[PDB]
């Protein structure tokens, strides 16, 4: 099985190294694809007090086309100065805000912040929500093991 | 001061042992399975959060259990149900 | 042997994958 | 592609890898030369005892 596993996770670290990584080697890593490798550094870990989320994802200089991720900025300590930046995939930092996109009439989106989600409405923040807000389908196959009674 | 009176049969005693042993070791290896087990699917997911990004519409089919159609809404997709179509239409 | 339609979601539904 | 600052790359070649800096041949290398990360999941199961 795990064999044939493999075969999709040389496919996988394709699409998404820093995932892939982080889950294969233990810690929680940034990962780059050199080739037929990934180059891999330990992340800085961040306290989430440190945090605070920037409004509107318009952008005031480019009409039209402005952030598809919701911008932050962040103090690396309490006492920090505070950095601008937007949140990525599951909970990471990004220093530039690179991540445009032509604005798009109807733009209802979710992204992980924290333990939970916030949700965006029109490129602006509507509101936060817990994880439990939100129904979940299992992706895990269940197998119930009993021991032998003694 | 008493006489302690000893049954005949060491059998059930041996029974025993052997009731034990299969059973320790099946209780050890089945443990292991399960544990085997859990990882992997933990280890799944990681898959499974590229591929839901390739085409919402399969996996989500896949994993809620009917034919949805499925598109990406940030860092989570919405679903909706398919009606069925017969094949002579 | 049976086909299905359906038109794009809403963000009325919305579902995710269980954690580890 | 277009040619990038900083080109270090490894490639999978023969048993092993060769390694090329800013689009330059640099070296050869063997699989024990870079660390491995496992994506299997162990399981060790052990049989009985006769």
């Amino acid at each position: 099985l795990q064999n044939h596993e493999l075969t999709l996770w040389n496919e996988a670290r394709k699409l998404n190294p820093n995932a892939i990584a982080s889950a294969t080697v233990g810690r929680r890593a940034s990962a780059r694809m050199l080739g037929d490798v990934m180059a891999v550094s330990t992340c800085v870990p961040v306290a989430p007090d440190n945090v605070i989320v920037q409004n509107s994802m318009r952008v005031s200089s480019r009409p039209g086309t402005c952030y598809s991720r919701p911008l932050v900025s962040f103090r690396y300590e309490d006492q920090g100065p505070l950095i601008e930046g937007q949140l990525g995939e599951n909970n990471e930092l990004r220093l530039t805000r690179d991540a445009l996109e032509p604005c798009t009439v109807g733009h209802r989106r979710y992204f992980i912040f924290g333990g939970g989600y916030v949700y965006f409405e029109e490129y602006a923040y509507s509101h936060q929500l817990s994880r439990a807000d939100v129904t979940t389908v299992s992706t895990f196959i269940d197998l119930n093991i009993t021991m032998l009674e003694d | 001061v008493e006489r302690i009176k000893t049954t005949s049969s060491i059998e059930f005693a041996r029974l025993q042992f052997t009731y034990n042993h299969i059973q320790r070791h099946v209780n050890d290896m089945l443990g292991r399975i399960a544990v085997a087990w859990c990882e992997l699917q933990n280890h799944e997911l990681t898959l499974w959060n590229e591929a839901r990004k390739l085409n919402p519409n399969a996996i989500a089919s896949a994993t809620v259990g009917r034919r949805a159609s499925a598109r990406m809404l940030g860092d989570v997709m919405a679903v909706s149900t398919c009606v069925p179509v017969a094949p002579d239409n | 042997a049976q086909f299905y339609v359906c038109p794009p979601p809403t963000g009325a539904t919305v579902v995710q994958f269980e954690q580890p």
